[PDB]
């Protein structure tokens, strides 16, 4: 078939022609896909999405996140502070994005209720966002204790809440974190946990967010909860789901869909 | 051999007696020597067998391949921990279950036609009678030996080849050994130097019509005449069919792309970074990806559908391959006796008032009649009628006179029906003149005589009638009947008698000679004393009434059917065993040889030149007899067959029949045989496609062909032909059609690898895709009319015109499938941005995108996700890619319908299949997408509106391309767009 005159049953002038045939054809069929992403793009827009089908809840973080097999499994040894060190450096350096450093863009809130913004008054056409600051995790902020409470068998674990925009937990009262045993160890009490802020409530002015070109300083608002009675040489499942009338914690397809699930296990 | 040899060098050989015959232990221990007096049964396939059959093919191996490479992937990435390996289990098993569900539909088919073609399959023992040791007892004819005597009587089946001893007017049935449609005289006079042609041997499996005779048990069981050619054709090797070559070669393109892109795509991902395990993973999911899953059984039910057709017009395939081959079929050999002709002796051809008449010899009535007002024809009808001793069976008024049963000779036979068709109750007529007086036809007078009465109470003469030979007959009648007058003999009328005679016997026909005697009642009064052993009566100085000649002649709708045939450039060379005047005048009543085409002898006898001085390029028809094929090399026969046009095979022996389609065949022709005989079926065996008579086929033609004409209906062939051609046409357009899809299906993988975007297509969305969504709309495009008259064009050239070709391939792949992969990115984009993901972060974002221990990832609004809400949102993106290549596949159904013409002109809504299938396809889509609970069952999600409508811009250019595309190829053809743009 590959010869001189003829190359694959077709001369060389003739390649030459449907090959050019053939780049016209993609090179007009690649215009039109750019134009119309052109197009698409220019009908977006910028600051909110136009739908958020798949956000009708926010999701819920943990932090340290240790992940095992089938999820999040904290464990470590009160003996050993090699068990910890890790964990306490995650906390660390998630909180160093909340030093007043971090939070020199970001603005006091005192109010309370929702940041309503209607237009643009902070520099550079931007809406004001909230400062949170890792002094409000007094505790479990990092000091005086650098090992959130790891190294005394009471760890701090900070409790994140995903961001959606326009997205309005209630303002009935505060978001607020809950943290219990999913399967309470029967020879054993309830969970014992104390919040950081009080009460384990995020400030109702974090709320709206209006994404990240009109609030490019935001920073969610964190909840530590210090877990007080955890038994030693066991395992334990501690579910930390969000209590707020906008919120659903009820989904089966998604674990973390207003709440989180943890394993953790304290040997000493 | 056993012909050429006297009793006395017999009756030694086989240590038996010519009256005596063999010894009742001597037979028994002969029977041990050779077995039972049957043919042995042919081999037999196990039911298992047959199925595996049907599991197999180039398209069923390509699967399988498919399939084995999807579980070797499997194997590799479960060896590293992938998560996404269920969509490799998922595609090897809907491979293997439309593999196995399709080979199970060809396997019923298969099973149904047996079924059907067994059912008109008769059965009965056989009996013989034999004479051992004097004792002449009737014996199974099984339990016949060589050397046995047998006597045979008119009505029984000859038992076994016997050389006969003695004979009284004993005749033969050899049609379905031979060709010879006349019956076959039987004497123990060794005539011709062959076996084959001598009249002192009768074949197993013939039928005695008349007479007695007594023989010698020459040939046994499968050594017989019958026996050998059962073996013959057992030996014969039964080729691919052309469709199966074609889907072969189609199956080459596939795996040659699939090998192409994989290992470019494999070579790419090593250049980005990827390890070689995952490259190779790459490379055997591409090769995967281009074998198309449904389109197997798609192609099984257009075949099927047109099998049904064909069914419809009691024409039934053995298998559902066939069903293309008389559309692909350039050379049909055909067989005479019982395939062209009715196999039936009829009045075809009357002569009387010097005027030659042609009567009505279709099974059905269907033709003309001649001139029947007259009174010497009144006169010969009641000679013809009195002068009959053969009968209707009694009980008899819904079969049509041709197809009745009467007992007596051939020729008394047509006689019977012919008077019965233009008098009308010929037994009546017959009955209403009584007969005192009658005379057999014994061989010494070579005729038949009857004296009767008139009907009429007031005529006392007696009417002497006598039928025979003609030059037997003018030897007699000093007086000639014409136009009721009865002038005498003036040897004008012995010209002219001559001539008449001479020109019916070369039509191939047998003549006989009728006359009349009116006896005086002053001689003869009633009650005369009338002695046949006495010659009382006047044997001489008759009225030669007329002439009435026979022939086997053509079924009714076989000369249409053979003039249809070569109008579609099928070239149509009669092969038969008869004699070759028979045969080349049958070929010209059918069409098979053309009016004013010549034969050398024919235009030798024009030009009064000898045979060997005549240009063999000058005649255009060439009759070839049996013995000079022997002589001829395959060189000799292709000059003669590249030489002569219309060819015709006389005197040919089923080896021979063989070789003349092996011959065909080896010049490059897909070769179509039709035959009813045992001696074509080595040739139905080898042609292309085989096509066998129900009714009149013998049961060794019906198993060695591939198609069964249940009516005996030759017109089928054209309607074969036709169906074939048109199958053809719409297997490529449903072909194109299921190919177009396949790259949408890919691309998104591609990009997937290469640009590390989140999934936009699934396995299981593919599947459906594939298996239920576009089967309907590819297999309704079976039903799309021809665009041309497809029985005007000359047949396909099988190296040059492929199924599936380059300019089809690269259409449907990187023409229309690219169209449809930029219309379901474009769909998948919006979707992506509308729901908070721009472009530019899809790109390279699949890590963190699928990343479980990410629950917080950005959007391009900030907005953060889980792994949950990102797998939802890539479902949504399988949906709108899915939706994206359903609309530009109802674009690409209606611009399938046709190949050239406009949709404008051949009807966007006459293919109400097409309609159905896709309001079909419309309806599932719109069931997948919004049925409840199908996110978690199939992940397809319920779509907002405006996802329909992006591809639907796409699908709109896909038609306007598609039509310029063909307005063009209309417009300028010959030009380049035609030969670069058109499949
Ligand atoms: C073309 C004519 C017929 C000729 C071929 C006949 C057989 C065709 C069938 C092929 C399928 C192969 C057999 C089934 C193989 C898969 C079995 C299976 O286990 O599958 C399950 C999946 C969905 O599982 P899940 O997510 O619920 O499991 C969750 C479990 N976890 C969590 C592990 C994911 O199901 C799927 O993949 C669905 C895959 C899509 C294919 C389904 C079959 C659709 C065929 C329709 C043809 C109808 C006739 C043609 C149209 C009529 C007009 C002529
Ligand atoms: C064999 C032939 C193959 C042909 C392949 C396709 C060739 C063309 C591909 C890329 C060319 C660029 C097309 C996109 C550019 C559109 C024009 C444009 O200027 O748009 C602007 C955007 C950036 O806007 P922004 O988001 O910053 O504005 C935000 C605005 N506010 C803030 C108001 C919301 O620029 C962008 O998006 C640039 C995006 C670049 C990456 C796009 C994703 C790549 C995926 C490609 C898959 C395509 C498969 C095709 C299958 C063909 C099979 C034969
Ligand atoms: C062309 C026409 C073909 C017609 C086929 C024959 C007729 C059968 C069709 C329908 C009969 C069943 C109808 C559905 C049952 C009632 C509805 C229901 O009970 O809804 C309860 C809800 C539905 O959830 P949702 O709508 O809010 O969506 C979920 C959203 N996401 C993302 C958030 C999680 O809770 C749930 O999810 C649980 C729902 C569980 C699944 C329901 C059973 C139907 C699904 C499959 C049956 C077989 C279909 C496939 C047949 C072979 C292939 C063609
Ligand atoms: C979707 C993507 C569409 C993108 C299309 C870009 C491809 C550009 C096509 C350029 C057309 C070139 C053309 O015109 O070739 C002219 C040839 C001349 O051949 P000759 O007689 O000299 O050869 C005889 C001499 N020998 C035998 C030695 C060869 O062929 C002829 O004149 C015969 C008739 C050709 C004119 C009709 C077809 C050409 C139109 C092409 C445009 C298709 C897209 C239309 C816009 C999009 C709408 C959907
Ligand atoms: C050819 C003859 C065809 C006859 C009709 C075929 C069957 C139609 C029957 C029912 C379809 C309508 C009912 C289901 C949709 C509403 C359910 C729903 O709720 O869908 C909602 C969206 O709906 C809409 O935007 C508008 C409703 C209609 C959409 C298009 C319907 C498809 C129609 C196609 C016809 C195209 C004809 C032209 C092309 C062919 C030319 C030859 C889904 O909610 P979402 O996405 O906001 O949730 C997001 C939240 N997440 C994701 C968590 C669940
Ligand atoms: C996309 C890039 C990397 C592909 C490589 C460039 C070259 C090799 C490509 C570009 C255009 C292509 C040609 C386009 C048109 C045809 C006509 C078709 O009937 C056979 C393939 C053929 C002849 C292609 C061969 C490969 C080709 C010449
Ligand atoms: C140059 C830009 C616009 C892209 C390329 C356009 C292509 C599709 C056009 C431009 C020039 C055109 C060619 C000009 C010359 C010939 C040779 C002639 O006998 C047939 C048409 C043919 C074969 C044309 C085919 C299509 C063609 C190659
Ligand atoms: C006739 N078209 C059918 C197909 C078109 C495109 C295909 O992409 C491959 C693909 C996947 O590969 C998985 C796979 C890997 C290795 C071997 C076989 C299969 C996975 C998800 C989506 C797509 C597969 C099948
Ligand atoms: C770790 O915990 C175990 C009990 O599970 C304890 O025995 C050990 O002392 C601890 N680590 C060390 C090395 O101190
Ligand atoms: C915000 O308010 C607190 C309490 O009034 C104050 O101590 C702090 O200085 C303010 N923010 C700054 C400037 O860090
Ligand atoms: C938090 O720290 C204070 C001292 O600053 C202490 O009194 C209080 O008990 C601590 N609470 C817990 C549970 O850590
Ligand atoms: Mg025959």
């Amino acid at each position: 078939n590959p010869d001189t005159g003829q190359m694959l049953g077709r001369t060389l002038s003739r390649w030459v022609w449907i090959s050019l045939y053939y780049v016209a054809f993609y090179v007009v069929m690649s215009g039109i896909f750019a134009l119309c992403i052109y197009v698409l793009m220019r009908t977006i827009d910028p600051y909110t999405p136009d739908y958020q089908d798949q956000l009708k809840s926010p999701g819920v973080t943990l932090r340290p996140d240790v992940y095992g097999e089938k999820g999040l499994d904290i464990s470590y040894n009160v003996s050993d502070s090699t068990t910890w060190a890790g964990l306490a450096h995650t906390l660390h350096r998630f909180l160093a994005g909340y030093s007043p450093a971090a939070q020199e863009g970001s603005i006091n809130c005192t109010s309370e209720k929702y940041f309503f913004q209607e237009s643009f008054l902070a520099p550079n056409h931007t809406k004001f966002s909230c400062k949170f600051t890792a002094d409000m995790l007094q505790n479990c902020s990092g000091r005086p204790d650098p090992t959130f409470g790891f190294a005394e068998g009471k760890p701090c674990f900070i409790i994140k809440m995903n961001r959606i925009v326009k997205f309005l937990p209630g303002n009935s009262t505060a978001p607020r974190v809950d943290c219990a045993f999913l399967d309470q160890p029967r020879d054993g009490p309830p969970l014992q946990v104390e919040y950081f802020p009080a009460n384990g409530t995020y400030s109702l002015h974090y709320f709206p967010y209006y994404g990240k070109k009109a609030q490019p300083h935001y920073s969610n608002p964190l909840v530590a909860a210090k877990l007080l009675n955890v038994p030693r040489n066991r395992d334990v499942v501690i579910v930390c789901k969000i209590l707020a009338e906008h919120v659903s914690f009820d989904n089966p397809h998604d674990p973390y869909e207003g709440k989180v699930e943890f394993k953790l296990k304290i040997q000493k | 051999n056993d012909h050429q040899l006297s009793v006395a060098e017999l009756e030694q050989k086989y240590q038996t007696s010519a009256t005596k015959g063999l010894s009742a232990s001597l037979a028994a221990e002969l029977l041990l020597r050779d077995g039972p007096n049957a043919l042995r049964p042919p081999r037999g396939t196990p039911e298992y067998v047959k199925f595996a059959r049907q599991l197999a093919g180039g398209l069923q191996c390509l699967m399988w391949v498919a399939a084995a490479i999807c579980l070797i992937a499997f194997a590799i990435q479960a060896s590293e921990g992938d998560l996404t390996t269920d969509d490799n289990l998922y595609l090897a098993l809907a491979l293997i279950a439309v593999v196995v569900v399709t080979g199970c539909f060809g396997y019923y088919q298969e099973f149904k036609s047996t079924n059907i073609i067994a059912s008109f399959k008769n059965l009965v023992p056989q009996q013989a009678t034999v004479i051992r040791d004097g004792d002449k007892f009737q014996i199974n004819a099984d339990q016949l030996v060589v050397g046995d005597l047998v006597e045979m009587k008119g009505g029984d089946r000859v038992p076994a080849d016997i050389r006969i001893l003695q004979a009284q007017g004993c005749k033969v049935d050899n049609s379905s050994l031979t060709g010879e449609s006349e019956p076959q005289t039987r004497s123990p006079e060794c005539t011709h130097e062959s076996p084959l042609e001598t009249r002192n041997i009768a074949f197993f499996s013939t039928m005695c019509l008349e007479g007695t005779a007594q023989g010698l048990v020459v040939n046994t069981g499968d050594r017989t005449i019958i026996g050998r050619i059962a073996s013959l054709a057992s030996g014969v090797e039964n080729e691919k069919t052309p469709i199966a070559i074609e889907i072969e070669h189609f199956v080459d393109i596939i795996a040659g792309l699939a090998i192409l892109f994989g290992a470019t795509f494999f070579i790419v991902a090593m250049c980005i970074g990827y390890t070689f395990l995952r490259a190779m993973v790459f490379f055997m999911a591409i090769v995967v990806a281009y074998v198309p899953e449904g389109l197997l059984a798609t192609v099984t039910v257009c075949l099927s559908l047109t099998a049904k057709r064909l069914a419809s017009k009691n024409c039934v395939v053995k298998n559902l391959e066939a069903v293309e081959t008389l559309g692909s079929t350039s050379v049909i050999c055909s067989d005479k006796t019982g395939t062209l002709t009715q196999n039936r002796m009829t009045v075809s051809h009357l002569w009387f008032d010097n005027h030659i008449h042609s009567a009505d010899t279709t099974e059905d009535q269907s033709g003309q009649t001649f001139d029947q007002s007259s009174e010497t024809w009144r006169a010969l009808c009641r000679v013809l009628t009195l002068c009959n001793r053969a009968a209707f069976k009694s009980g008899q008024d819904a079969v049509p006179v041709p197809k009745r049963i009467v007992i007596g000779d051939a020729s008394e036979t047509a006689l019977l029906k012919f008077s019965e068709l233009t008098l009308g109750n010929a037994m009546g007529y017959r009955e209403r003149f009584p007969k005192v007086c009658e005379i057999p036809f014994n061989s010494t007078n070579k005729f038949q005589l009857s004296i009767h009465t008139l009907e009429d109470p007031r005529d006392p003469r007696h009417v002497l009638v006598m039928k025979g030979a003609p030059e037997r007959v003018l030897e007699r009648c000093s007086s000639i009947l014409i136009k009721g007058q009865e002038l005498p003999l003036d040897e004008q009328w012995r010209e002219a008698f001559q001539t008449a005679y001479l020109s019916l016997g070369g039509l191939g026909e047998r003549v006989l000679g009728f006359c009349q005697l009116y006896l005086s009642e002053k001689d003869y009064p009633p009650g005369y004393a009338f002695d046949v052993e006495a010659m009382n009566f006047p044997t001489s100085g008759l009225c030669f009434a007329g002439l009435v000649s026979m022939i086997d002649p053509p079924r009714a709708t076989v000369p249409d059917a053979v003039l249809k045939c070569r109008t579609a450039g099928i070239r149509v060379i009669m092969v038969t065993g008869d004699h070759p005047i028979t045969a080349k005048a049958i070929a010209a009543s059918v069409g098979i040889i053309s009016e004013g085409s010549e034969t050398v002898e024919d235009i030798a006898a024009r030009l009064r030149v000898p045979v060997d001085q005549v240009n063999r390029k000058d005649a255009r028809a060439c009759v070839i007899n049996g013995m000079q094929l022997k002589d001829m090399d395959p060189s000799e026969l292709v000059e003669a067959l590249r030489t002569h046009p219309e060819m015709v095979f006389a005197r040919t022996s089923p080896q021979q029949k063989l070789v003349i389609v092996e011959s065909c065949q080896r010049l490059g022709a897909i070769v179509a045989v039709t035959g009813d005989g045992v001696n074509d079926s080595p040739a139905l065996k080898k042609a292309d496609i085989g096509v066998a008579m129900g009714i009149a086929g013998s049961d060794a033609a019906k198993n060695a062909a591939d198609m069964i004409l249940l009516d005996d209906n030759f017109a089928s062939i054209v309607t074969g032909v036709e169906q074939g051609r048109l199958i053809f046409d719409n297997l490529k357009k449903s072909i194109a059609y299921t190919l177009t899809k396949n790259i949408p299906e890919l691309t998104p993988y591609l990009i997937y690898i290469t640009v590390s975007v989140p999934l936009p297509l699934g396995c299981i969305t593919i599947l459906f895709i594939e298996l239920c969504t576009d089967i309907f709309p590819s297999v309704s495009l079976a039903y799309e009319k021809a665009e041309s008259d497809i029985m005007h064009l000359r047949p396909r050239n099988p190296k040059r015109d492929r199924l599936v070709n380059e300019p089809l391939a690269a259409y449907s792949y990187f023409q229309i499938g690219a169209i449809q992969s930029f219309a379901g990115f474009t769909d998948y984009f919006t979707a992506m941005a509308q729901e908070g993901w721009f472009p530019l972060l899809c790109v390279g974002l699949r890590p963190q995108w699928e990343n479980h221990h990410l629950q917080d990832l950005q959007d391009s609004y900030g907005q953060e996700w889980t792994f949950g809400q990102r797998l939802y949102q890539q479902y949504t993106c399988y949906t709108v890619f899915f939706i994206s290549i359903e609309m530009c596949q109802i674009a690409d159904v209606l611009i399938r319908k046709t190949r050239r013409l406009s949709a404008f002109q051949q009807g966007f809504f006459r293919n109400r299949i097409l309609v159905i299938a896709i309001v079909f396809q419309v309806c599932i889509g719109c069931f997948l997408c919004y049925c409840p609970g199908m996110p978690n069952i199939f992940n397809f999600m319920p779509i907002r509106f405006q996802w329909w409508l992006v591809p639907m811009p796409f699908s709109l250019l896909i038609f306007v391309y598609d039509e310029i595309r063909k307005l063009g190829v209309r417009c300028c053809p010959g030009s380049w767009w035609d030969q670069e743009l058109y499949y």
